[PDB]
């Protein structure tokens, strides 16, 4: 009984979870990856349509007020993003929802932008190194990143130690999970940061200090014969 | 009252009005991922409680449908428990990702008072017993949250019987009841014992 133990000792049940080749896939991804691109932009006051082409993947990480417990975006603000305006007809979304009303309002968003939810990925936060919301019945120890599909390996669990207070960063494992899906190479990360910039991704955010985005230069990476690469194969 | 009680029945056709009010409801429905979605929606969940909590196991598209029933029945989802499935070595045992877990939505209704909010955390780590069995840790968590109160499980199996719980499910062994008030209304509503 790891729930009785947590009651007794303060160690969250997850602390006691233990633990081919592949690896080739990871170098195929890394060789296919476009140069990192990044653009600072106040997404609220930003016509999201300036980001072309349509994206095969969108990773959406709005700064919810709940992440600052000790500008925040409300699900009011998020729902009004025109994400369907920049999503390819067949495309995926990965939306970080936290652990409160975002688990409900995030599903509204996905449906409003045209997706259906095919996976629920949980970030489970251990507290091995340091053994509440008014509506909360339980202590909240995880975050949900919902995966959506619009159009026609790994587990759904990320286990890391809980980050120190005021650190809003999400586990870098979400990128490996996403990139192992081999969904294409047009990858957009909204509300990314200098710290999250990554080969094979376009990163847009208000706190970026530098930008290098050029629509025509960006679009040049996916022109023929490279238009339909999964991102998991050899250079055309 | 306090010892295990149960009722073999079809929850679609049982007049649950005879059972009274409970501090906690748990359900592990046979989602069509069987009861059709309309049958799930028309279950008379609302009569079971006035103030308290609902625990509702969801998977696949029931993650969205269950939220619908939850709001339909008159609840607000305030939490979501995940059960991480392990083996005996505590290693981890949906066409896109392998599934390490089961979800259980927590609903609140009314304004319950005197409950022990915050005693456990929303993650269960426990070994998979028989297939389709749920971990007994959930009963421990539910008891610490509302000690000594009336509880009812819908679509439970024989092993699910627990003190303080009435268990409704169609693969139970007949009708076993002990709370006098329930005994009463059951004989009044079902004088001949069929349903
Ligand atoms: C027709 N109308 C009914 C039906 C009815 N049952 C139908 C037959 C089975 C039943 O007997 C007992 N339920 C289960 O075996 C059952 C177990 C587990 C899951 C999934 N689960 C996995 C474990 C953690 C959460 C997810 C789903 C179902 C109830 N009972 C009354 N009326």
């Amino acid at each position: 009984d790891y729930c009785q133990h947590f009651v007794d000792t303060g160690h969250r049940p997850q602390n006691f979870i233990r633990d081919e080749l592949i690896r080739l896939k990871d170098e195929l991804i890394a060789k296919s990856n476009t140069p990192p691109m990044y653009l600072q932009a106040d997404i609220e006051a930003f016509d999201i349509r300036e980001l072309t082409p349509k994206f095969d993947v969108i990773l959406l990480e709005p700064p919810l007020e709940e992440y600052y417990r000790e500008k925040c975006w409300t699900w009011d603000d998020i729902m009004k993003l025109e994400i369907d305006e920049i999503a390819a007809p067949r495309s995926f979304i990965f939306l970080w929802c936290g652990s409160g009303e975002g688990l409900d309002l995030g599903r509204v968003c996905l449906r409003k932008w045209g997706y259906r939810r095919c996976e629920d990925i949980c970030w489970i936060k251990t507290n091995k190194n340091n053994p509440l919301d008014p509506k909360a019945v339980f202590q909240r120890t995880k975050e949900h990143c919902l995966m959506g599909i619009k159009g026609t390996v790994d587990i759904d669990l990320i286990i890391t130690e809980e980050p120190e207070i005021g650190n809003i960063e999400k586990p870098v494992e979400i990128f490996h999970i996403i990139e192992h899906f081999c969904l294409g190479r047009r990858r957009l990360h909204l509300f990314g940061r200098d710290s999250t910039i990554r080969p094979g991704w376009l990163t847009v955010g208000p706190t970026l200090t530098n930008s290098n985005y050029n629509a025509e230069t960006y679009a040049s990476y996916f022109s023929a014969p490279n238009s339909y690469l999964t991102g998991c194969t050899e250079e055309i | 009252l306090f010892p295990p009680q149960w009722i073999c029945c079809d929850i679609r056709y049982l007049d649950v009005s005879i059972l009274g009010k409970f501090a906690v409801v748990m359900a592990d429905p046979p989602w069509d991922i069987t009861l059709t979605d309309d049958e799930m929606r028309r279950l008379n969940i609302p009569v079971l409680q006035d103030d308290g909590f609902l625990f509702l196991w969801v998977t696949g598209r029931a993650m969205e449908l269950g939220r619908e029933c939850l709001n339909l029945w008159g609840y607000e989802r305030v939490d979501e428990i995940i059960w991480v499935k392990t083996n005996q070595l505590q290693r981890i045992i949906g066409h896109w990702l392998n599934h390490g877990k089961e979800h259980c939505l927590v609903g609140v209704k009314g304004n319950p008072q005197g409950f022990n909010q915050g005693l456990d955390c929303d993650v269960i780590v426990a070994e998979v017993r028989s297939t389709s069995h749920k971990p007994d840790e959930i009963y421990g968590m539910i008891e610490r949250l509302s000690p000594g109160t009336r509880k009812i499980e819908l679509f439970g199996r024989p092993h699910n019987v627990q003190p303080n719980w009435i268990t409704l499910g169609n693969q139970l062994d007949g009708i076993h009841l002990l709370d006098p008030d329930v005994v009463a209304r059951f004989k009044q509503r079902y004088p001949d014992g069929i349903i």
